[PDB]
């Protein structure tokens, strides 16, 4: 359930970031953002990796893509 | 036991003294396997004993 709840948060972060870009479709000088995620796996000395699944999805960074925009 | 000269006791009057438990047999048939995630617990699949 925690891995699924990690996926919902990761999918919600992407949706929030995309909504922010669309909301700022008109503001001058705005630079869009891209959400980047990373996996999770942590196995103890007492845990047998061969029988273990992963830890979910971890958000790595929300960038700040700085490519040139159109000019009005 | 011999009766007469040719006839022998087919069954004798023998009275039992009861019953008792003479031994306790440890039946070393293999048990089932529990699937765990711990890496420090092992199992002998077949004959063998761990040493301590």
């Amino acid at each position: 359930s925690y891995v699924s709840l990690s996926g919902l948060s990761a999918a919600q972060l992407d949706l929030n970031t995309t909504s922010n870009n669309i909301a700022n479709a008109n503001t001058y000088g705005f630079k869009e953002s891209r959400a980047e995620f990373a996996d999770v796996y942590s196995n103890s000395l007492f845990t047998n990796a061969k029988t273990t699944p992963g830890g979910g999805a971890q958000a790595s960074q929300v960038a700040q893509q700085f490519h040139e925009g159109s000019s009005i | 036991g011999q009766s007469s000269q040719n006839t022998e006791l087919p069954s004798g009057l023998m009275l039992g003294a009861g019953s008792k438990v003479v031994a306790t047999q440890k039946v070393h048939t293999h048990g089932n396997a529990q699937t765990t995630t711990n890496a420090l617990d092992m199992m002998v699949e077949g004959d063998g004993f761990f040493q301590v």
